[PDB]
């Protein structure tokens, strides 16, 4: 299981001289090096490596480095033709998963996402080896009706919506909690019953669309 | 020895460092569960339970951890594969109704009252926008219960905005061993789902028209929930029009 999107790492703030050559040479100490991809006006690269051990390594021992004059930015970049699935039966198991997307390209993983009590959370996680791969299950998912199992309830599938939670955020009153009688104290309270009536909102739109779903659910398992 | 790999300000033996390892030898000592991860470097919080088969290892930093998982994850030691996962992160917390002025910075020393921070980020998107979301990861769990409370019952305030921060704990799920097909009961429900085989509904079925319903009400669903937003945006532009119009008011009465 080599070269996979587990391989793959961005390099940021890269001077615009940069050659595919120059790119390689910068990982040449950790294996033989896979598809490059470099934008020289954005100024940014990417590399997948033979395993994620070697990428762990290169990652840590390139971050933060100069070249050029300039400081390298390098991060891993793991989800580019990742996609989320949603509406999976309990019974959609991993392996089943993987069968059923494994139409639209070759697939590196199929993960069906469970809790803390390892039950199905009806969501899943389908890695292609390529973005065009993705993207056509993607397309054939949103105009057509894919079906996993028996039950005619359709899979919801979207791009792997991924935030970055490495970086962050980085660089006039300090932390506080709102003290009793104060103007700030009526402010605040006034913001703690605004995010009930949010909570309350969305809890009735869940519930008010779970229940028409059930409903419908109770035809399919009638026509059965 | 071995080189730490220790990204700029990170901390040592963290809990991101912490690794569960699953179905060891019966017969495995703690100078053999050492050996196993001597590679990765001196480990400090060594714990083997040898009658059930798990153990817990800490190694000195993040990457160091994720090179031993990536090699030593799923390879045979007396007939058995070993599991080595992230140990579950018992003290993390996410943070919701941030101000785009909360840097990871501010985040940190913000929960650093109620105990010792490992680590705290302030999430960001795509583009690198302000999310309003975060999350603060405790050394231990006591300090991360006392934030959960006190955040709960009092006004959490960052910044100079009266406007509190969401405390609630970090939702623990698993994306990495899921639903085997091997661990499914083959019951009669099982086989009544998986009867019908992964496929594309066709046009002037039952199973189409079921199908293309459900599609329509979870269209229905998103359009609802987007109705909700508009509603708390209305709800939340009326309440800084009346607290800037109050403390305006405030002002002007100020001698």
């Amino acid at each position: 299981k080599t070269y996979t999107q587990r391989c793959r790492l961005f390099v940021g703030n890269l001077p615009a001289d940069i050659t595919e050559d120059e790119f390689k040479r910068l990982f040449a100490k950790y294996g033989e090096p896979g598809e490059v991809f470099i934008n020289k006006g954005k100024g940014f690269g990417f590399i997948k490596l033979e395993s994620r051990a070697l990428a762990e390594i290169a990652k840590a021992e390139l971050d933060d480095t100069p070249m050029r004059g300039r400081q390298l930015r390098v991060r891993f970049a793991t989800h580019a033709a990742a996609l989320s699935v949603r509406n999976l039966s309990p019974y959609v198991s991993n392996e089943l998963l993987e069968e059923a997307f494994s139409q639209f390209g070759p697939i590196e993983r199929a993960v069906v996402i469970v809790d803390d009590r390892g039950r199905s959370t009806g969501k899943g996680i389908v890695e292609f080896a390529s973005k065009p791969a993705a993207r056509k299950a993607f397309e054939r998912c949103s105009e057509g009706v894919f079906l996993l199992t028996t039950t005619p309830r359709p899979v919801i599938v979207e791009p792997l919506e991924q935030l970055d939670d490495e970086d962050g955020l980085p660089e006039e009153t300090p932390p506080r909690f709102a003290q009793h009688g104060t103007f700030e104290y009526e402010y605040s309270q006034r913001w703690k019953s605004l995010d009930e009536m949010e909570k309350q909102q969305r809890e009735q739109v869940e519930k008010n669309m779970k229940d028409a779903k059930d409903k419908l659910e109770s035809e399919m398992e009638d026509a059965y | 020895d071995i080189k730490s790999f220790l990204k700029p300000g990170e901390k040592t033996y963290t809990q991101r460092c912490r690794l569960f390892v699953g179905n060891l030898p019966t017969d495995i000592t703690e100078e053999d569960f050492k050996r196993l991860f001597e590679r990765y470097g001196e480990p400090s919080e060594v714990f083997i339970n040898r009658d059930r088969g798990f153990g817990f290892i800490r190694l000195e930093s993040r990457t160091l951890a994720e090179i031993a998982k990536a090699e030593l994850d799923g390879t045979i030691l007396k007939s058995r594969p070993l599991r080595i996962r992230f140990a579950t992160h018992g003290a993390a917390l996410t943070v919701k109704n941030l101000s785009p002025v909360v840097s990871n910075e501010l985040l940190e020393q913000a929960f650093s009252q109620f105990g010792p921070v490992e680590k705290a980020v302030v999430v960001v998107d795509d583009r690198g926008r302000a999310t309003g979301k975060g999350f603060v990861e405790f050394a231990a769990k006591p300090p991360a219960r006392k934030a959960l409370e006190r955040c709960g019952d009092g006004a959490f305030l960052l910044t100079t905005t009266p406007r509190p921060v969401i405390v609630e704990p970090m939702e623990q799920f698993d994306d990495e061993d899921g639903l085997p097909e091997k661990l499914m009961q083959k019951t009669q429900q099982y086989h009544k789902e998986r009867e019908q085989p992964p496929r594309f509904a066709q046009p002037g079925t039952f199973e189409f028209e079921y199908a293309s319903r459900w599609k329509a009400l979870d269209e229905m669903e998103k359009q609802q929930r987007e109705q909700v937003d508009r509603n708390i945006r209305e709800a939340k532009e009326k309440l800084e029009a009346e607290m800037e119009a109050a403390r305006h008011e405030h002002q002007l009465m100020l001698m």
